[PDB]
Order: structure tokens, then C-alpha cells, then sequence
RNA sequence: ACGGAAGGGCACCACCAGGAGUGGAGCCUGCGGCUUAAUUUGACUCAACACGGGGAAACUCACCAGGUCCAGACACAAUAAGGAUUGACAGAUUGAGAGCUCUUUCUUGAUUUUGUGGGUGGUGGUGCAUGGCCGUUCUUAGUUGGUGGAGUGAUUUGUCUGCUUAAUUGCGAUAACGAACGAGACCUUAACCUACUAAAUAGGGUUGCUGGCACUUGCCGGUUGACUCUUCUUAGAGGGACUAUCGGUUUCAAGCCGAUGGAAGUUUGAGGCAAUAACAGGUCUGUGAUGCCCUUAGACGUUCUGGGCCGCACGCGCGCUACACUGACGGAGCCAGCGAGUACAACCUUGGCCGAGAGGUCUGGGUAAUCUUGUGAAACUCCGUCGUGCUGGGGAUAGAGCAUUGUAAUUAUUGCUCUUCAACGAGGAAUUCCUAGUAAGCGCAAGUCAUCAGCUUGCGUUGAUUACGUCCCUGCCCUUUGUACACACC
């Protein structure tokens, strides 16, 4: 409704999110995950990762 | 804020650029438009 | 909340149709997806839903869902106007 | 498409972990252990393998029907793609995954604690 | 459980034999103190201090300085169109083409506004209300129950004089007999295979077409023209190692030590997983993981805009670059491996022109053993210039401009171009890490990333000196002794 309401958040951490629900800290973005590195622990192999060594 | 001063049966020319839609309002040579926000300069 | 009308009875039309909504949690953006409303206007909408009988929902992955319940069918009955034998999701099309 | 073999192979993951994180909320009353799916040419195959079999499938076609709506409108795909089965469990002492789900409830009603165990 | 009590063991988070150095210098960056309107919070001995994946230009953001917004779901109730209330250019207004409202009388047609409940939101309060996960006691050798014995009983032997092992690992001695968990085994990676099974996205030979060359047969090639194959190369599937075979040395037992064969003889190298029992160790600043207390619109929820997290007489902690001649400054020569990479975005980006640089531009190719890429990267090699003088070593402070990424670079973002040319002639007590492709030089890639490595996690080149033992020091495990301790010598 009102006009100025936003800012450029095309790029940096504030724009960039990830899918669980929305921490801006420990961001993984390698081959476009986008979920931070406190779950990804919990979730490691259901997508596929294994501590082999 | 404010609660708008209510006031119905209120109580004229219609609009040039719109079609029978939109009433003018009358001041002291000055007006201006209801829908299409404020669109008026020269008394009509 | 603050939505004139017109748009309301829309979130109606097209959840009666195909019986499902899959909202985004993305406040603050131009439209929503498929229905042409708001997202904020969308959400308020379901959120107001829950409250009186209905809707079985989540807030799960940044992904609200919404699938209506029997009494929640004969509830957009009443406002729509629609009498029986119509579309929601309790029973398929034909063949699926 | 076209996309590398690096990165659809990890969206691959992905896909799935979303699937069973919405499927432990949404069967948590009818039972649920887990999700299988298999990418079959068109179709694909989700067996959804639970104790309440008939309760998860409803009334003949009601929970699954309504199911299969929302995994479209999630990850975009078309009525005739995707299929909901429901099959039985292979036993439920092996499976520890289905013993949480009957000690939460347990807990939840009001049982002991040491006895339950 | 302690012992400023005694025996026997073990570890470069101990020490000997040594190597590199940090503590000295300048500067990068965390933590204090000071500072301040705010200089946002966690963390305190090993187990806080380049840690929160914390390199903040605004976002980030829990903090100030000054403002906007309803995003008050809903139960019921006060005006309920003689409007619930929604918007509103123009200039006073206002950081301001925020109707923020005070100047205004048109819109808008029951969505709501107005009471009392009711919430929803929180990088609000408590890690001493909790859950998960991580840390540490400890990657150490330790821990349990079944019959049988010794005890009225708490309990206890089994789980032990010895000798070995990296290890309660095994031999042997016996009120003890057999068993389980931990370790060992298992799994992943690095080596060996001219024997299988294979490929113009891997490389070689036969040869052709062809380009040049020494002029005899032969040398260097340029094409994915043809034919065929598997040494390198990738990766299936197997073998190879079992201390093998001998020699000494041991109740001549279990092992340990000297040869020989062998690609491999420290568990063949290194990691991954990791017992019972605990600590009131860390996290409510990863969370629609969370108890209850607070905060619940004149908002500690919010949203936009400037400013700070980086203030500077002063301390400690990791770090980078130097104190030059085994060197610096020139050409010439010229070799790796781990990785990474856009099509709905703006990724890596050769080749060609513009430029003394940085960087401009035309074009591609690549969704990736196909193109960047042979990521011809550094240190190095070899001839010249300087030579032991704060010097041509060293690069800090400084000023002007030329580039780039951004809505924005003044509180130099980042790089470049001439000038400015200091501090420091091998570092006091102390003190950390380390037994072989290791140590220490050396760069490269990734992680965060619109733009920013002096950081961390990974890779390959250059490749030592010195033990090959011991409880003297600092702490860990058992046994035997003593206790007026048992939230257990704080
Ligand atoms: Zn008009």
C-alpha cells in the first residue's frame, strides 16, 4: 500500500535464505542447497552423505 | 490518525476524464478528484 | 484482514475447484502465485478459516497447506451458492 | 533442463527430504515409518509403507486423493504422474521407527514411564 | 575420593638427542581496560582469546538517533450506510513528489473501527526448568552379568606373582569355570598387477593425405583422413601379506631382534566408527525443538533512513612480512595435483583489438575425464647487475590522480601509477609444535563471496639434522598402605 517499502536485496546475506526456516548465519550455497550448516548435520544421509573417512 | 469526519447525504459537474463516475469538489477556485487520486487544477 | 470483497470470494472460487492450496510463508510480495491476489491477503484469508470449524493446516518448511474438511465443503456452499454434485476433492473426476 | 548430473543429483535428495519431513506431521495419527519412492518412466511410485493401512489410504480414496493434490502444487506436476500406495510394515519389533510412535502416545494419554518401557 | 606416603608402568597435548621457532621489531585481527548518545551479545585454566562457520560499507541486526506500518486470527458487543471506515495531488508541513498529519470535501461502500476477553511476534529472561547435538574426563585401557567358592552382612574372588603387547593384547600361574561390551576384527583411502574386462571425452603404434627440414634408409610434425590396439590412463573384478624363510634370543613358551626374498615388514601408511559411568562444561543468538516468566500497538513485534560494531595515552593471544648475500634486481629456461563453474539466469570465461597498468570491449566454448585447462602455479634452474654502508635489504606511514563492484566507497571497499622513504645488524626471562615423503620453505584451489585473505579446511613440488631410550621434570593407570573426608582436600 505505501510506496517505499523495500531495498535492493538482489545480493548479500539478507536476500539469500535458506529452506527450513530462514537464518541468515552458516549458509551453505555449495551446489545450491541452501540449508544451513546446523541441519544439515541431521540430514546428511537421507540426501545421500557419508562419513567414509 | 483520524476517524475520517464521517458525514453522509453530501448534499455539480461530472468528471472529464472518466465517464459518469467520479463527482467534482468544490473550494475556493480549486479542486480535485476522488478515484483517480487528485487530477484537477482549473475549475469545472 | 483490511481486503474489500471482491478479492475474498475469489480464495473461495479456486480452492472449491481443485481442493487444495499450497501457500508460500513470503509476506510482502506483488501477487500470488496461480490466484491473482496478494500473498498477505491470501494467507489472512486461510488464517481467518481455521478459527470456526476447519482447516487442517501446517507451517511446515515455509510452506502453509490447506485441505478442507466435510463441514468446510458445506460452509463455501452457502456463500457460493452452488447446490450438490460439484467439484472439491472427496471424490475424483472419473478416471485417477 | 539442461541442468548438470552434480546438481539434480543432490535436488534429488532434497525432493525426498521435504517429502518424508511432511509425512511425519501429516501421519503421525494413522502411523507412518517412512517414504519410498521410484522414478519410473511418467509415473512415479510413493509407497508409503504404515501400520493403519486403510485409515491412510480414507473413506477409499479421501486421504490419499487429497494427498496427491498437494505433492503437485509442491514440487509442480500434473494429475497421472504421481501415485500414493498403501502397503503394510514388515513386522513392527525390527522397525524401531513405529515403537516411538505408540510411546508417544503412551506419554501423551497418561501411562507409566518405567512400565511402558 | 584425596595423601607435601611407597613400589611397578605410560605419553614429544611429558622428557632426553636435536630442528623450526613464537615472546623482541613494524603491521593484520580477537579479547580486555579505557572510551561512548550507540561503540550491540555469547565465551573464561588445559576444554574463552583468526571460536559463534562472526571477512558488518545498507540489508545483516538482538543497539542507539528519529520515524512509519497493522500484518489487534477471533468469541461476543458499541455507531451498524441521517457511513464502519479505505484512499487523497497542491504548497505551509516534512531528513522527504511517508497525505506522518495539522489546511481541505471529494472518494470508499460492512472488508471493519470501537469495549472486555483472546492472542500472534520476538538474535526478549533463565544453559543452575529441559530436549537434541557438540565438547571434555580418554582415544585411555577399562567395564559388566551367569552358575561355584569366601562373608550374619555391605560386598568380594573371577578381573592375578610373573613375561610380553600400542592395548584386561596374549602366554602361564589357579576357587575358579566358561561368556558379553570396549579395543583388535569391520569400513574408506594411498601403493602392486606388461593377466583378465574396456575407451576418437584416455593416450600410443602402424600407416595414408600432407608441412618443413638435413638430402639415402631417416628427423620434427599438422589432421580426431583410415586401419588396428591397452605400456601410461580411468574402474570394474580379482589376486598380493601371512612377520613369509632362515639366523639368533626366550619356562628355548607368548613374543622381540639381525639377514634374505618383496612394490609393500611401525597394526604396511592415515583416518572413519567408538563401552559403562559422569560434569549441574557449552548452546534458549540454528530453529513453528522448548517449560514457564516477560513483552502484548504511544510496541523489547515491526518497518524505512543516517550512525556505529573499526572510537585511542595503554596490556596478553593466535598470525603475516622482515632483520638480506643459501640473498635482492634483471632477462633466459620452464614442471604439479586437489578442486570448482550460468539458461531464467548473469557463473567460469580462452582467441582478437584498446591500454605503461588495473581494466575496457567484440566474439565464443562449456550443464563440464569434451571449453576455460596442459587451470604450462610458485619456490627452483642458469648467466648477468649489486656487494658486507639501515645499503639497490625492508616495506610502514603519507599526497595527487587513473580504473572497477555497487542505490551508496567521505570513516582511504578493492587493485594500479610516480613520489614519501621509517622501524629492525638474529631477539631478555620464559615458551609451543615435532620421529620420514614427516619437519620447515613454497604456492595453488576451494569455504564465506555484489566487491573484499594477512584466516580455516584441502592438494602437490623442494625434502633435512636427531632419538630409535627414560621416569629427572609436568601430568595419567594400577597395587599396597593411612582417614574424624562421602555436594568427597576449593
Ligand atoms: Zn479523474
Amino acid at each position: 500500500e505505501n510506496v517505499w517499502y523495500s531495498h535492493p536485496r538482489k545480493f548479500g546475506k539478507g536476500s539469500r535464505q535458506c529452506r527450513i526456516s530462514g537464518s541468515h548465519s552458516g549458509l551453505i550455497r555449495k551446489y545450491g542447497l541452501n540449508i544451513d550448516r546446523q541441519s544439515f548435520r541431521e540430514k546428511a544421509n537421507d540426501i545421500g552423505f557419508y562419513k567414509y573417512r | 490518525k483520524h476517524k475520517k469526519v464521517k458525514l453522509a447525504v453530501l448534499n455539480r459537474k461530472e468528471c472529464p476524464n472518466c465517464g459518469p463516475g467520479i463527482f467534482l469538489a468544490n473550494h475556493g477556485d480549486r479542486f480535485y478528484c476522488g478515484k483517480c487520486h487528485s487530477t484537477f487544477a482549473t475549475q469545472k | 484482514m483490511l481486503i474489500p470483497k471482491e478479492d475474498r470470494k475469489k480464495i473461495y472460487q479456486h480452492l472449491f475447484q481443485e481442493g487444495v492450496l499450497v501457500a508460500k510463508k513470503d509476506f510482502n510480495q506483488p501477487k500470488h502465485e496461480e490466484i491473482d491476489t496478494k500473498n498477505l491477503f491470501v494467507i489472512k484469508a486461510l488464517q481467518s478459516l481455521t478459527s470456526k470449524g476447519f482447516v487442517k493446516t501446517q507451517f511446515s518448511w515455509q510452506y502453509y497447506y490447506y485441505t478442507l474438511t466435510e463441514e468446510g465443503v458445506v460452509y463455501l456452499r452457502e456463500y457460493l451458492n452452488l447446490p450438490e454434485h460439484i467439484f472439491p476433492a472427496t471424490y475424483l473426476a472419473g478416471q485417477s | 533442463a539442461i541442468i548438470s548430473k552434480k546438481r539434480k543429483l543432490v535436488a534429488d535428495g532434497v525432493f525426498y527430504a521435504e517429502l518424508n519431513e511432511f509425512f511425519t506431521r501429516e501421519l503421525a495419527e494413522e502411523g507412518y515409518s517412512g517414504v519410498e519412492v521410484r522414478v519410473t518412466p511418467t509415473k512415479t511410485e510413493i509407497i508409503i509403507r504404515a501400520t493403519k493401512v486403510q485409515d491412510v489410504v480414507g473413506e477409499n480414496g479421501r486421504r490419499i486423493n487429497e494427498l496427491t493434490l498437494l505433492i503437485e502444487k509442491r514440487f509442480k506436476y500434473k494429475r497421472g504422474t504421481i501415485a500414493l500406495y498403501a502397503e503394510r510394515v514388515h513386522d513392527r519389533g525390527l522397525s524401531a521407527v513405529a515403537q516411538a510412535e505408540s510411546m508417544k502416545f503412551k506419554l501423551l494419554n497418561g501411562l507409566a514411564i518405567r512400565r511402558a518401557a
